[PDB]
């Protein structure tokens, strides 16, 4: 199982640095090149550069030379990207990629991406509020939700019954208002499931290391 | 620096229909010795990290449906989806690795389908949010097509525009629909004053708005 494991989300102050790890398991880490790729919010992908971990020789996109610095630790099969003197322009998701250089020349494995937000705004944890349905005539499926309000930065992840409830879920992209994000999620389940059973929504905010579970009770 | 170019930038077709998409490079990506074009095609579905589809211009990677096919050579390249599925919603990027790495700007595939009126649900404030002084009324307008939809909030019959926050999901990969959350946020005092709260959805599928409401003082 070729897997590339990237750190959870980063808030970093303007003018300072972030150093981000990509931990490689399932193959001979030194037989493959690691490529790093940037993706600004709702934009295309942009290749940052590549490191040959066996030698440590690096190549980049010339836009990022002197902004991004790539290293590797052969002992711990872990590649790293440092970004120095960062600006709002550096805010993005960053991936690492296994790069089958010398044969396919393609990035066959991608880590899950690291969200980097550049701001001197404070880390704030979310308030998670249950959305239990009111008085209405709307009667075979019931829809419930969670309001995740007043957190910085992105992201939060939301799961229902810790991931058991996957179909019929809609999590809506957060919206920034005055240094603070708000997001919402909905789950749609049979009328035979709730409230006879438990539907709990799980909010992770890794920036502030928050995990909250909000049980959806009626009324 | 090899520049890469995709057209069209957006693209919308029905399930089961064919779609082709174009990728041009500023130089030839063909290596005369190996006989291979270093041009790859990737798929990035919404929320997910990219996935390698094809390498050497025409060689389909593992874990990729046979409906995907790559072709071309030199400086002109094509991706054919021979029978598009709902799951194929995504941006498709071509990328050269002939020298360094360059990604195209992306070709967004939107899926077109039979219209659907939205399932609307309205949720009063959580008792927990009202304890803190705040009052958010949330409306989920789920599983609709096409994406254009207006929402309006009435308070005791009068429209309200300040304090609303709206958020659209990307198209669903299973049924090709869209969804939206709309949240009307108020103080508890302001919420406590009035009695009727009403969420109206205007969509192509009816000329009559879909209306959902609740009375604060009721069950």
């Amino acid at each position: 199982q070729v897997q590339l494991q990237q750190s959870g989300p980063e808030l970093v102050k303007p003018g300072t640095s972030v150093k981000m790890p990509c931990k490689a398991s399932g193959y001979i880490f030194t037989d493959y090149v690691i490529s790093w790729v940037k993706q600004r919010t709702g934009q295309g992908l942009e290749w940052i550069g590549e490191i040959f971990p066996r030698s440590g020789s690096t190549y980049y996109n010339e836009k990022f030379k002197g902004k991004a610095t790539l290293t590797a630790d052969k002992s711990s099969n872990t590649a790293y990207m440092q970004l120095s003197s960062v600006t709002s322009e550096d805010s993005a998701v960053y991936f690492c990629a296994r790069d089958y250089y010398g044969t396919s020349f393609a990035m066959d494995y991608w880590g899950q991406g690291t969200s980097v937000t550049v701001s001197s705004a404070k880390t704030t944890p979310p308030s998670v509020y249950p959305l239990a349905p009111g008085s209405a005539a709307q009667n075979s499926m019931v829809t419930l939700g969670c309001l995740v309000k007043g957190y910085f930065p992105e992201p939060v992840t939301v799961t229902w019954n810790s991931g058991s409830l996957s179909s019929g879920v809609h999590t809506f992209p957060a919206v920034l208002q005055s240094d603070l994000y708000t997001l919402s999620s909905s789950v749609t389940v049979p009328s035979s499931t709730w409230p006879s059973e438990t539907v709990t929504c799980n909010v992770a905010h890794p920036a502030s290391s928050t995990k909250v579970d909000k049980k959806i009770v009626p009324r | 620096d090899i520049v890469m170019s995709q057209s069209p930038s957006s693209l919308a077709v029905s399930a089961g229909e064919k779609v082709t998409m174009s990728c041009k490079s500023s130089q030839s990506l063909l290596n005369s010795r190996t006989r291979k074009n270093y041009l790859a095609w990737y798929q990035q579905k919404p929320g997910q990290s990219p996935k390698l589809l094809i390498y050497w211009a025409s060689t389909r990677e593992s874990g990729v449906p046979d409906r995907f096919t790559g072709s071309g050579s030199g400086t002109d390249f094509t991706l054919t989806i021979s029978s598009v599925q709902a799951e194929d919603l995504a941006v498709y990027y071509c990328k050269q690795s002939f020298y360094l790495r360059t990604f195209g700007g992306g070709t967004k595939l939107d899926i077109k389908r039979a219209d659907a009126a939205p399932t609307v649900s309205i949720f009063p404030p959580s008792s927990e949010q009202l304890t803190s002084g705040g009052a958010s009324v949330v409306c989920f307008l789920n599983n609709f097509y096409p994406k254009d939809i207006n929402v309006r909030w009435k308070i005791d019959g009068s429209e309200r525009q300040n304090g609303v926050l709206n958020s659209w999901t990307d198209q669903d990969s299973k049924d090709s629909t869209y969804s939206m959350s709309s949240t009307l946020t108020l103080t508890k005092d302001e919420y406590e004053r009035h009695n009727s709260y009403t969420c109206e959805a205007t969509h192509k599928t009816s000329t009559s708005p879909i209306v959902k409401s609740f009375n604060r003082n009721e069950c």
